[PDB]
């Protein structure tokens, strides 16, 4: 139940709520007040999803789907079977995610580490909340949120995107994708670098960080370094999610036409709008 | 508040670092570039040196030839007009030959031949750049992990522009050189293949792409959270576990009930990333060669 | 159908890969243990991988993992409950005993070496010709604790030579001796360096180094652990 080095760290303290009341573990898992809160929220939500499955008449995981209120409901309540369960399952989800972050904070405090992890997690939560809470509220209806189903959530992404033409043309979307791709590029490189040093050619000694700087300078003429690369991956992946949330919070609210047409502002700038030749003249 | 280690508070500089020698031919190394105080709030201030050599030069020249072949076409499409060039920059496109030419190199310059020349220069630029990631590791006695990882990205690239078109019977299947037009190609590819959301490899590719952002947010965050115990010194923590690596592990064990090591996280890392373009390349390669319509395939799962 | 075969095959590959990844990540800290240090009954479904050996540079030896795990130090803690899964209370002063958030690992009592075999970390005065290139120079500033009392004064920066970064501040105490404070645990301001983790009276307790121009992996762990530990254990004097 414990890693070989673990016991020296399992001291009392760090909790945010309840003092010593929930200061304990179950196997490897820390509990705390927010472990209890997460369990409650998650269990309710799972129960409510299962109830929704009964009301839908299916126990197939690829068929179970929980849809938000229809647009006609606006921002008010809906009968359980017609959007109300979705509404409650969403409260539970939010409760579970935030509780999970806050339990992470308690773990940080016990372990004497920085709060970077739950801070990063909060971006994922905010992106979620953008899709199910902020955007629907700004657009005036819960029905704009995505449904909870494996395949039906994909129908919503497709339908939402095509509502605006080819969604590729959302400029915020473009920046988001750029961070996602750059992140995966950097993850591959960080992964490969450290391992190429720790696992050198057969029989050779482990290489040093000096060798890692050297390699990358040889290759591209720059090396960010060992602190920098962990700063970079954090930034790239959090930027990806930030611009994801941006690209959606602005769609159906400040811009709601075909995203391809937004780009016309550049083409119709007075000093070249009318010059013949090219694609747009 | 607590200092968070996103930007450094104090920069230090010493003699330009010319790096490890091992088996590197030092004749082929430049001297240092300038030092960037700006860069140094976040990462390393030092620029260069870089390594030249014959493959380097080949790759670089070939890469510029690619870029300029596309740029020439763009100017031409702009009617040599500087103001039209900028206005229509994202609308210009260098397109492959039409289907009629199949895989032949017999298409006229203005109708595919230039695309082929651009593509030729790209092929040698990339592959010679790959040989470079291998050789720079070799010369340093390092493992070949970078070149192995680069190969997974190369696989998707190769599938899109070379393998798939060859298997499909024509260069007209390949991707055009242009900002907006590469996007339209992407949208059209999905439409014509029954919606890629029904391609199980596209779905995996997404899981891994999102997975990379999850994992690098996790790892980056963790290292910064333990940088107060020298956590980013990953190689010495591998060789001699410190409290940084133990608190990192235990953070995750307590949270989710399992954890990594200082070496193993970097194996989770490399695989999460390479799996993106691995599964991706397979999903695209099967499209139109074995499966016409993913939706249809999905209805039979076969 | 070929695409069916491919996807079915990929799932098999992926299960094998996860298996490989999980076992690779068991090269430290396993086998699992009970709270008394003995082998736990339930190890889970993943077995330890075949050992690998890292050749350490500069004749420092090898490391083989997995291998026999031991703390190699006393742990001043005791059970607070009659069953598994509860916290273990410090038996003495957790700051001095090096437990909880103040913990340290028994790393090699030698300095980290760069690629040439030279000490990785040096005080700036002994590093040619390293100097502050940007940001406020902390050398000379008074060092204030979370109690808002002056604990000492910055007399140097310990720098990472191959990576050209600040790693510690060397701080002189009322008695003329010095301590290292990790760079990540200080706020450099225009008129002071502020240390949130420690009140002034805990500065003397910071583990000292044995040679004044080098620091060992072991000494680094004790310093960093001790200073991090103050967040939890100095909290009575903060009040912030
Ligand atoms: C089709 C698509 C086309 C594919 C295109 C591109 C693919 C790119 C793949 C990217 C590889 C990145 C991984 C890097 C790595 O760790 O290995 C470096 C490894 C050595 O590392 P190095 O950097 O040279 O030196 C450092 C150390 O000495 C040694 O370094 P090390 O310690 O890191 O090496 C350890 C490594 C040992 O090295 C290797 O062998 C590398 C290999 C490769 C790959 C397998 C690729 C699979 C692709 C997916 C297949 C999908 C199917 C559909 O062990 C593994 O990582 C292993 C693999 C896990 C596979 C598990 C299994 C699945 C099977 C099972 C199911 C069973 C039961 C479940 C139910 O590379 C090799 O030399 C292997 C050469 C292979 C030659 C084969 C030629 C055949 C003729
Ligand atoms: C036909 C469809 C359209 C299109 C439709 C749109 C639409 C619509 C959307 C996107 C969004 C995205 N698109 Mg798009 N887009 C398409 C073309 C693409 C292409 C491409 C190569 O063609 C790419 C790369 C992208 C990529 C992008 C990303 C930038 C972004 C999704 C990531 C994200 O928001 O994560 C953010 C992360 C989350 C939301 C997850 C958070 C979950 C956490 C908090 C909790 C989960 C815990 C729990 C349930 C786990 C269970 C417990 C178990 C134990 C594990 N799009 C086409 C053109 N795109 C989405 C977006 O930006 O959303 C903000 C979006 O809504
Ligand atoms: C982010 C932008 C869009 C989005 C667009 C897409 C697209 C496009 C795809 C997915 C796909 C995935 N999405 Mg989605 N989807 C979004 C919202 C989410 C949310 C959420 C906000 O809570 C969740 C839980 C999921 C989860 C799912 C998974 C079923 C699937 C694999 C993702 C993955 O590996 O992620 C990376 C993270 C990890 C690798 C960690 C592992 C955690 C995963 C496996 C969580 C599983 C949860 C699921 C089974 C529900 C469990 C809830 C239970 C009741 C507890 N999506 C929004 C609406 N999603 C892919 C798919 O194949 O769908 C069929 C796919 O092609
Ligand atoms: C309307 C659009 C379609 C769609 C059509 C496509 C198509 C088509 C493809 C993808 C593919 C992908 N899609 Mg999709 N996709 C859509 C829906 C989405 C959504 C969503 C709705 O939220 C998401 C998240 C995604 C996500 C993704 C990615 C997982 C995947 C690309 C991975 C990658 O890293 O490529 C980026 C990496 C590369 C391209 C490799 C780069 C290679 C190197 C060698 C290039 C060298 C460059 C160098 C020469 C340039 C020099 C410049 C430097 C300064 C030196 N898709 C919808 C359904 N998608 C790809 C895939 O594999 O699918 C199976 C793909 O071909
Ligand atoms: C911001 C950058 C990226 C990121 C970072 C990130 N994610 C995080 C954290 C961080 C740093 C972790 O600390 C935390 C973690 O513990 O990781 C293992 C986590 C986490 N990110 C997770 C998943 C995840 N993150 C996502 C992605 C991202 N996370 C971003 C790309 C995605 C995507 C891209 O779709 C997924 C699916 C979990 C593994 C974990 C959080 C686990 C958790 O909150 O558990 C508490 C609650 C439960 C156990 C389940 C509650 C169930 C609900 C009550 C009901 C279900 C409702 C749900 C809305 C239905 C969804 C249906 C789907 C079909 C759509
Ligand atoms: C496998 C997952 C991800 C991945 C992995 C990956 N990519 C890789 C690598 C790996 C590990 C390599 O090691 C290699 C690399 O060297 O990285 C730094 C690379 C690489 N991936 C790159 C880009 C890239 N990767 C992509 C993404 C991905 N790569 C996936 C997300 C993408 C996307 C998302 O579309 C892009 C575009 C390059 C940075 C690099 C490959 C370098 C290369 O092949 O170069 C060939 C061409 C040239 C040498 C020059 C081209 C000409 C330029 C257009 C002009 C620029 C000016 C010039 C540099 C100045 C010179 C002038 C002088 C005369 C002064
Ligand atoms: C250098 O450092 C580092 C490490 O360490 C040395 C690390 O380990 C890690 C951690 C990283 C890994 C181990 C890599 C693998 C992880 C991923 C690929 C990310 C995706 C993760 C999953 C798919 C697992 C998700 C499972 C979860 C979230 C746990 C599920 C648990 C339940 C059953 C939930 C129920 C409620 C609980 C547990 C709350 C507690 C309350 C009660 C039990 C009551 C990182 C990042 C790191 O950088
Ligand atoms: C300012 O003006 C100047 C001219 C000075 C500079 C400006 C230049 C400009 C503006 C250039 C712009 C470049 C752009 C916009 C290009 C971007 C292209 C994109 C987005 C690429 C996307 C996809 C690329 C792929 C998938 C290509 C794949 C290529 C291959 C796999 C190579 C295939 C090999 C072939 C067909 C050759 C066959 C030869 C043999 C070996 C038989
Ligand atoms: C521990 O080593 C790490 C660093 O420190 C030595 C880095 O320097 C780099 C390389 C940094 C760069 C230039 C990012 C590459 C991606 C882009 C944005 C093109 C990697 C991969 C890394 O692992
Ligand atoms: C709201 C979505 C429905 C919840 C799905 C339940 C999770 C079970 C795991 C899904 C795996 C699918 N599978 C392989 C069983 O078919
Ligand atoms: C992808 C990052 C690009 C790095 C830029 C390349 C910097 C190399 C500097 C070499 C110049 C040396 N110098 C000053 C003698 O000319
Ligand atoms: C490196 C290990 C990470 C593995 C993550 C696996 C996520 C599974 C995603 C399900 C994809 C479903 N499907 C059928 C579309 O392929
Ligand atoms: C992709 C779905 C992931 C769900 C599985 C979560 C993995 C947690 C495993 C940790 C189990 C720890 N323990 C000791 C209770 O076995
Ligand atoms: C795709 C991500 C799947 C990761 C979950 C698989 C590993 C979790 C269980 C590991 C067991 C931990 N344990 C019992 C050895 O401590
Ligand atoms: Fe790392």
């Amino acid at each position: 139940a414990l890693l070989s080095f673990e016991r020296k760290y399992r001291v009392p303290g760090g909790t945010l709520v309840g003092g010593n009341l929930f200061d304990f573990w179950v196997g490897p898992f820390y509990v705390g007040f927010f472990g209890v809160a997460t369990f409650f929220f998650a269990a309710l939500g799972i129960i409510l999803i299962a109830w929704s499955a009964v009301l839908q008449g299916t126990w197939n995981p690829q068929l179970i789907s929980v849809y938000p209120p229809a647009l006609e409901y606006g921002l008010g309540g809906a009968p359980l079977a017609k959007g109300g369960l979705w509404q409650i399952i969403t409260i539970c989800a939010t409760g579970a995610f935030v509780s999970w972050a806050l339990r992470e904070v308690e773990i940080c405090r016990k372990l004497g580490i920085g709060y970077h992890i739950p801070f990063a997690f909060a971006f994922a939560i905010l992106a979620y909340l953008t899709l199910v809470l902020f955007r629907p509220v700004m657009m005036g209806a819960w029905g704009y949120a995505f449904p909870y189903g494996i395949w039906t959530h994909l129908d919503w992404v497709s339908n939402t995107g095509y509502t605006y033409g080819n969604f590729h043309y959302n400029p915020a979307h473009m920046i988001a994708i750029s961070f996602f791709f750059t992140n995966a590029l950097a993850l591959a490189l960080h992964g490969a670098l450290v391992l190429s040093a720790a696992n050198p050619e057969k029989g050779k000694e482990m290489r040093t960080p000096d060798h890692e700087d050297t390699f990358f300078r040889d290759l591209v003429g720059y090396s960010i370094g060992t602190l920098g690369i962990h700063r970079l991956g954090l930034l790239l992946s959090l930027s990806a999610v930030f611009f994801s949330a941006l690209c959606m919070i602005i769609t159906g609210t400040i811009w709601f036409d075909q995203w391809v047409d937004w780009w016309q502002w550049w083409v119709k700038l007075p000093w070249w709008a009318n010059i013949p030749g090219g694609i747009n003249g | 508040a607590e200092y968070q280690n996103i930007f450094s508070q104090v920069q230090v500089r010493g003699p330009a670092d010319l790096g490890m020698t091992e088996d590197v031919n030092l004749a082929n190394r430049s001297g240092v570039g300038p030092f960037s105080t700006l860069l140094g709030w976040f990462g390393n201030a030092q620029l260069g040196p870089i390594y030249l050599g014959s493959l380097g030069v080949l790759s670089l020249f070939s890469g510029l030839m690619w870029f300029f072949t596309i740029g020439i076409w763009f100017w031409y499409q702009a009617g040599w007009n500087p103001a039209v060039f900028l206005r229509d920059l994202f609308f210009f496109s260098l397109e492959p030959p039409a289907p009629e030419y199949g895989l032949s190199f017999a298409a006229p310059l203005k109708e595919g031949g230039l695309w082929l020349i651009a593509s030729f220069f790209m092929f040698v630029a990339v592959w010679s750049w790959w040989g470079r990631t291998y050789l720079r590791a070799q010369a340093l006695g390092m493992g070949k992990h970078t070149a192995w990882a680069f190969l997974s990205a190369i696989w998707l690239w190769m599938v899109l522009g070379f393998i798939r078109p060859i298997l499909m019977g024509s260069w007209s299947e390949a991707v055009p050189y242009g900002i907006f037009s590469h996007l339209d190609w992407t949208n059209n590819f999905s439409l014509v293949h029954g919606n890629l959301f029904y391609n199980p490899f596209h779905g995996l590719s997404i899981a891994f792409l999102y997975g990379s952002a999850l994992l690098f947010a996790m790892h980056g965050a963790t290292i910064l959270a333990v940088s107060r115990f020298g956590g980013e010194r990953e190689l010495e923590q591998i060789a001699d576990r410190g409290t940084a690596a133990e608190r990192a592990a235990l953070f995750w064990r307590w949270t989710m009930g399992f954890n990594a090591t200082m070496e193993g996280i970097h194996r989770w890392a490399i695989w999460m990333a390479v799996l993106v373009t691995l599964t991706g390349g397979i999903g695209i390669l099967l499209s139109g060669t074995v499966v016409d319509n993913w939706y249809v395939w999905g209805q039979n799962h076969g | 159908d070929l695409a069916s075969l491919a996807i079915y095959s990929f799932w098999i590959f992926l299960a094998g890969l996860i298996y490989y990844l999980q076992t690779e990540n068991m090269r430290e800290g396993y086998p699992l243990e009970n709270e008394d240090g003995t082998p736990a009954a339930n190890q889970g479904p993943f077995p330890l991988p075949k050992p690998k050996t890292f050749i350490l540079p500069h004749g420092r030896g090898t490391l083989t993992v997995p291998g026999p795990e031991s703390e190699d130090r006393p742990i001043a803690l005791a059970r607070t409950a009659v069953s598994e899964g509860f916290p273990h209370a410090p038996t003495g002063d957790p700051m001095k005993d090096g437990v909880g958030p103040a913990s340290w690992v028994a790393r090699r009592d030698l300095p980290e070496l760069d690629g040439h075999g030279h000490n990785k970390i040096k005080p700036m005065k002994a590093a040619a010709g390293f100097h502050v290139s940007a940001g406020k120079n902390p050398i000379g500033l008074p060092v204030r604790g979370c109690d808002l009392e002056i604990a000492g004064k910055v007399v140097d920066i310990w720098v990472d030579i191959p990576e050209q970064m600040a790693r510690f501040l060397e701080v002189e105490l009322k008695d003329g001796s010095t301590r290292l404070l990790p760079m990540q645990m200080v706020k450099v301001q225009s008129n002071r360096v502020h240390v949130n983790a420690l009140s002034s009276d805990l500065f003397a307790g910071i583990p000292t180094i044995k040679s004044p121009t080098e620091v060992t992996l072991l000494e680094e762990d004790k310093i960093c652990g001790y200073v991090a530990g103050g967040l939890m254990y100095a909290a009575p004097k903060r009040k912030s």
